[PDB]
RNA sequence: AGAGAAGGUCACGGCGAGACGAGCCGUUUAUCAUUACGAUAGGUGUCAAGUGGAAGUGCAGUGAUGUAUGCAGCUGAGGCAUCCUAACAGACCCACAGACUUGAAC
RNA sequence: UUCACAUCGACGGGAAGGUUUGGCACCUCGAUGUCGGCUCUUCGCCACCUGGGGCUGUAGUAUGUUCCAAGGGUUGGGCUGUUCGCCCAUUAAAGCGGUACGUGAGCUGGGUUCAGAACGUCGUGAGACAGUUCGGUCCAUAUCCGGUGUGGGCGUUAGAGCAUUGAGAGGACCUUUCCCUAGUACGAGAGGACCGGGAAGGACGCACCUCUGGUGUACCAGUUAUCGUGCCCACGGUAAACGCUGGGUAGCCAAGUGCGGAGCGGAUAACUGCUGAAAGCAUCUAAGUAGUAAGCCCACCCCAAGAUGAGUGCUCUCCUA
RNA sequence: UCGGAGAGAGGCUCGGUGAAAUAGACAUGUCUGUGAAGAUGCGGACUACCUGCACCUGGACAGAAAGACCCUAUGAAGCU
RNA sequence: AGGGUGAAAAGAACCCCCAUCGGGGAGUGAAAAGAACAUGAAACCGUAAGCUCUCAAGCAGUGGGAGGGGGACCAGACC
């Protein structure tokens, strides 16, 4: 999964409504930023086997970081950071450890992004809610209701299948929302407004990459 | 949000007092008629001695819902009843005069209907 | 689930839990320190502070609001006397919670909630 | 933490005493290389001439074993894989035992030049199954050989090795590389003897 | 649903040992707590 | 054997994480003086938001009731401030320069 | 119309399948039980639609028949115990089969017509019916396997903290109208395209709470009965787990809001081909190659080194006597 | 349609007390084949570290004894 | 349904743990046989010591026996 261009990380601040001159209201997620988006490490095909660049994000007090990690950011000559991530490119010549990224130079207006984040955890969920199972009959005689139904066939095969859909834990995962649009960038507040929803509640951690379009940005295979 | 077995009031001359919706059309497998959708209805109550007999199967377009229509202005519109207007398969209303308000959202597919209206919203 | 549901249930229905809390705070204001379960304590904080903050203002309005919470009048009047004296400078935070050895009967975690 | 307290000191010392005395009176090991019928010491021991010889721990020790290299270019898959299986198993040593690993290591190089007769390049079918229903997957030999060509020879030799504990432990002795180069030069690989006539194909 | 067979001795010993291991973690909490009340410096804790 | 490596678990305050374990965030709460990193929860103060005009006392009315004081009073699961309470005291695990062989280098 | 082989194909023959009605009695009788729906799958292909083709008695549109193709799809009602089937209105189409009626330690109707009763009929009669009718009890705390999730231990050859490669595994790659092309080819007209662009929809999936709302026993207001707070005032309790109503923030949620389904990538099935022999002609094939499918494989999206084949990378720590 | 949210009693964790039906022994995978003709236990492949907990109910021809249905018995009884 | 401390209750003074029960010493006794008391099998429940299991598919054994341990006198054997 080679990624087109460098992305940055940001924090979801929550959604508001945003007018256009002709009175079109677009709901937008407001993505704020914090001190960070600093290139931490760079990995060459020779040395690491592939091409990638590791950016750090959130600043942090020194104590809170562990000795191995602190040593990792001292080798870079960068400030202490909470989250590290990797972007995977096809060409890494433009990047030097300790370099800084500015989201104003990587993202214009009317551009397409891709937002990865973690989803809201809904806990341990039933068949209905997790898979959209239809619920059985509520009244005439029936004792089923929200129950799972039958889980397999008879004597043959005589065991349930793998992957057969069941109640378990729902949400709380890396999710990617493809092809969003950037409505407005505010320099004063250093914020980006994006049309539509992105995963997770305010105070989340997001990853924005320029959109991967399977024909034209990526290796053919 | 008209769906089968829903009862409707008719908005025009056409001489039907009440319609029961049996089908939504052109929406593929949708279950919801909303404003501007063509539904197959049947006539339940008729205005006596009119070209329309009860128990007729007819086409009509939904011009009013109790559900809410959302324009791009952020504007929303909600009526107090459901109503449709009985048409031909050409888009021409069978009855020649229409009651009640309508929306500018019908202007694309039905001209006649927006024309005959007493008010436009 | 609950996300952002902040209330203390105390494993009682609404009615009982209200009455419970009224009771426990009249006890706390009457004796000045008491022994309960950690849950009941942590829950009781809010309403203790409500009464104290109430009596700092003293108006017939406020006093009527306290009378309609606490069970015993005498305690309320005592409050509206004492508090401007004892708490005048303390901006919030009027309770100490000092936890103890668990209960023998059920092994319920105990605690000591003090009027500070 | 390794305690240097007089206690652990004492214990280790004592254990090397036990080991010393156990080593002195035990019968020496005489490896099998020009190993004549008996040493004057074994002669006092158990009866190893009138029972079937079974290998002891000093024999099969991993560090000893031969290494071999098979250049697989223009070899025929199966016929080579049988040879390989024989050597890995140990069936070509006088010391062979079914219950033990006496075998060699075998290094297969140029695993993308391996040759197969007739239409097999397009016909032979490598199937593997998820374990869900409808979970069957199929490759032709050629798709496989372009994608991950080592798996072809691994999959052909593993077929001819015993199955079960010794089988798997054996299978780790087969080292396969797609290029013409192997990073085993330190192990000093000998070349593999091939006594088959038909194993070498010519175009 | 019933137990088609009777549970074998050794497996049962493993399950009950699992239930006995919770005693190990309880003994750790208890020890740490004792060493905390054994200095008389804790203002969050009280004993009588 | 003393000690307690890096780190971990526990404890303690928590959560948009959670059946339990798990995950994540905190644990003296900074300094600043030009950025950002040192407020976890509760409380308190203010703000958004909700509800819809408090009690008391005046006036009008035979009275039920209306009207003035007053976008009031109550609430505030959301923000932002401020260490006022509780993050005290602490405990446990954990530290043979990494068996053996073979080349290469020096 | 001519013409056996576009499409039908009589008289007969040769098969496959194992879904119909059967034969057998190998099977279980103690409590291994038939048909419909609900929920939930899954697989086959003899293909109903959607992708690509050959032939036509194919002008065009639409067919007919057949080839490859099972990735996806296959509605909602009136009627029945029903398999079957009929109709209504749609639809791209409303496929046929297997899975012990697929599924009763998941649910529910009939059926084993259990005991009551009545009708017709047979019987002198007690009673009877592969006649009809009304009424009529199936339980269940999961030991093991199987499954969906989620931990600990131990391994990973010193111990750790981070960041990742991706073997393998899954999810998803679906479909309809309409508009340009152009009223252009085609046809005397009536009718009316292939190919490639553009929008709107459907179903399904992934999120989300700005708007519209639902709930919201955190809260706020009215209000009935009544008992408390000494009485008026004003509040508190009760009217199960809100006394009854009217609103509602955060949460959760959909009917609300976004987004998705991309590939002049790779290799093929049918088929169309180019060079071209064996048979100095011909031939898409024997050598060698070119186009080409909703199919196959990579790409897309999550997981993933217990991938014991236990990967690679950066940093940290190994004191004292 | 097409489900949503909430309250209580359980479920879940911790402390106290503490059963039951069941049970040849069980070190108790999947596919396919075989076989008294539907196998964890026989064959061949394939897949699988050890062990908990919460949930689910396809299998173990799951569990609760004579099969009510059919037949047998020179059985039993009621009735004509 | 519930029998057998000893020959004799000599049925355990005194001290310690100590609210009682229960126990450990001392003392009685041939023996503690200590009152739930005489021989005390099996299931079943454990505790300690020796070897050993966390890539594994199995009516659990058997023939072969790697490595490790133990009591020997025919030390080449036995467990
Ligand atoms: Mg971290
Ligand atoms: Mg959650
Ligand atoms: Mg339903
Ligand atoms: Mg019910
Ligand atoms: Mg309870
Ligand atoms: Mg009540
Ligand atoms: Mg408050
Ligand atoms: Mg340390
Ligand atoms: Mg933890
Ligand atoms: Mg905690
Ligand atoms: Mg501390
Ligand atoms: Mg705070
Ligand atoms: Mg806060
Ligand atoms: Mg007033
Ligand atoms: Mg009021
Ligand atoms: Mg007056
Ligand atoms: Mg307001
Ligand atoms: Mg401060
Ligand atoms: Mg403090
Ligand atoms: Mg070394
Ligand atoms: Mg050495
Ligand atoms: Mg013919
Ligand atoms: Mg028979
Ligand atoms: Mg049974
Ligand atoms: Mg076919
Ligand atoms: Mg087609
Ligand atoms: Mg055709
Ligand atoms: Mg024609
Ligand atoms: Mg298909
Ligand atoms: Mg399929
Ligand atoms: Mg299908
Ligand atoms: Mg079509
Ligand atoms: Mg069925
Ligand atoms: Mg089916
Ligand atoms: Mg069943
Ligand atoms: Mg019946
Ligand atoms: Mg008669
Ligand atoms: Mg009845
Ligand atoms: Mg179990
Ligand atoms: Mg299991
Ligand atoms: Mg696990
Ligand atoms: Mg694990
Ligand atoms: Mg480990
Ligand atoms: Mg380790
Ligand atoms: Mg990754
Ligand atoms: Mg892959
Ligand atoms: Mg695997
Ligand atoms: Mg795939
Ligand atoms: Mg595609
Ligand atoms: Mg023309
Ligand atoms: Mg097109
Ligand atoms: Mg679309
Ligand atoms: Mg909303
Ligand atoms: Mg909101
Ligand atoms: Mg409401
Ligand atoms: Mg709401
Ligand atoms: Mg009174
Ligand atoms: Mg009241
Ligand atoms: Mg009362
Ligand atoms: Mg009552
Ligand atoms: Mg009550
Ligand atoms: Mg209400
Ligand atoms: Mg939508
Ligand atoms: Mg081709
Ligand atoms: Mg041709
Ligand atoms: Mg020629
Ligand atoms: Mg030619
Ligand atoms: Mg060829
Ligand atoms: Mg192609
Ligand atoms: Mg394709
Ligand atoms: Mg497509
Ligand atoms: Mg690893
Ligand atoms: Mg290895
Ligand atoms: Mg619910
Ligand atoms: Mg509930
Ligand atoms: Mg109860
Ligand atoms: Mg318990
Ligand atoms: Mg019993
Ligand atoms: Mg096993
Ligand atoms: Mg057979
Ligand atoms: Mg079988
Ligand atoms: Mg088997
Ligand atoms: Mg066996
Ligand atoms: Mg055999
Ligand atoms: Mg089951
Ligand atoms: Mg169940
Ligand atoms: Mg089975
Ligand atoms: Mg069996
Ligand atoms: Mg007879
Ligand atoms: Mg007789
Ligand atoms: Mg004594
Ligand atoms: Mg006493
Ligand atoms: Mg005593
Ligand atoms: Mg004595
Ligand atoms: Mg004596
Ligand atoms: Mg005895
Ligand atoms: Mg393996
Ligand atoms: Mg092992
Ligand atoms: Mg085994």
């Amino acid at each position: 999964s080679v990624d087109a261009g460098i992305g940055v990380m940001g924090t979801k601040l929550g959604m508001m409504s945003f007018f256009e001159e002709d009175g079109t209201v677009v709901p937008v997620t407001v993505i704020g930023f914090k001190e960070g988006n600093i290139v931490t490490q760079v990995k060459t095909e020779s040395t690491d086997g592939y091409n990638a660049v590791q950016v750090g994000y959130e600043r942090l007090r020194d104590r809170k970081l562990t000795m191995p990690e602190r040593g990792h950011l001292n080798k870079a000559g960068v400030i202490p950071m909470r989250h590290l991530q990797e972007f995977r490119l096809v060409s890494v010549d433009d990047f030097t450890p300790s370099q800084k990224l500015l989201f104003e130079e990587l993202f214009k207006e009317g551009d397409m992004v891709d937002i990865s984040g973690t989803t809201i955890g809904k806990g341990f969920q039933g068949g209905i809610k997790r898979h959209n199972f239809k619920r059985g009959l509520m009244t005439h005689g029936s004792k089923s209701h929200r129950a799972l139904g039958s889980i397999g066939a008879g004597t043959t095969p005589g065991h349930v299948y793998k992957g057969k859909k069941m109640p378990g834990r729902m949400g709380g995962t890396k999710t990617k929302i493809r092809k969003l649009k950037i409505m407005k960038i505010d320099t004063d507040l250093r914020v980006v407004m994006i049309k539509g929803a992105v995963p997770g509640k305010p105070g989340n951690l997001l990853r924005l990459a320029p959109a991967k379009i399977v024909g034209k940005n990526i290796p053919k295979n | 949000m008209i769906q089968p077995q829903t009862h409707l009031n008719v908005a025009d001359n056409s001489g039907a007092r009440e319609l029961m919706c049996i089908r939504i059309i052109g929406a593929s497998n949708r279950r919801y008629a909303r404003i501007g959708d063509v539904i197959v209805a049947v006539i339940k109550e008729a205005i006596p001695n009119t070209p329309l007999e009860r128990s007729e199967v007819i086409r009509a377009v939904v011009v009013r819902t109790c559900k809410e229509l959302k324009r791009d202005n952020g504007m929303i519109i909600r009526y107090d009843d459901n109503a449709a207007v009985i048409i031909d398969q050409e888009g021409n209303p069978k009855g020649t005069r229409i009651f009640g308000a309508i929306a500018r959202e019908l202007r694309q597919k039905f001209a006649k209907i927006v024309s005959l209206a007493p008010e436009v919203l | 689930m609950k996300h952002g549901r902040k209330i203390h249930r105390l494993s009682r229905p609404a009615d009982q839990r209200r009455a419970l809390l009224r009771g426990l705070t009249t006890q706390l204001l009457k004796h000045g320190r008491i022994k309960t379960t950690r849950a009941k304590a942590s829950a009781m904080r809010k309403y203790v502070d409500k009464m104290i903050t109430l009596a700092k203002e003293g108006s017939l309005h406020k006093r009527r609001q306290a009378l309609g919470f606490i069970y015993e009048k005498q305690i309320v009047h005592a409050l509206f006397a004492e508090v401007p004296e004892r708490y005048g400078d303390r901006n919030g935070g009027y309770t100490r919670i000092i936890r103890t050895l668990p209960r023998r009967g059920d092994n319920a975690p105990m605690a000591y909630i003090e009027l500070v | 933490r390794k305690s240097t307290s007089a206690s652990t000191k004492c214990t280790e010392e004592w254990r090397q005493l036990k080991e010393a005395v156990k080593k002195e009176f035990a019968i020496p090991h005489v490896p099998l290389d020009q190993r004549w019928m008996f040493t004057l010491e074994e002669a006092t021991g158990p009866d190893i001439w009138n029972t079937t010889w079974y290998p002891k721990s000093a024999d099969h020790v991993p560090t000893d074993k031969k290494w071999y290299v098979v250049d697989a270019t223009d070899l025929i898959l199966g016929r080579m894989a049988s040879t390989i299986a024989i050597h890995i198993r140990g069936k070509n040593l006088a010391s062979y035992t079914p219950s033990v690993d006496m075998g060699a290591f075998v290094i297969v190089v140029n695993a993308d030049k391996v040759a197969v007769s007739g239409k097999k390049r397009t016909q032979k079918l490598y199937r593997r199954h998820s374990g869900r229903p409808g979970g069957l997957k199929e490759e032709t030999f050629d798709q496989l050989q372009k994608r991950i060509p080592e798996r072809i020879i691994e999959h052909a030799v593993r077929g001819m090795l015993p199955k079960g504990r010794l089988g798997r432990y054996l299978f780790n002795h087969l080292k396969v590389y797609k290029g013409a180069e192997h990073p085993h030069q330190a192990q000093q690989p000998i070349d593999l003897p091939l006594r088959d006539k038909r194993i070498r194909v010519e175009k | 649903a019933v137990p088609k067979k009777r549970t074998s001795i050794y497996k049962k010993r493993i399950r009950k040992n699992i239930w006995k291991k919770k005693g190990y973690w309880a003994a750790l909490k208890a020890f740490s707590l004792a060493k905390s009340l054994s200095t008389g410096n804790s203002k969050s804790f009280f004993v009588r």
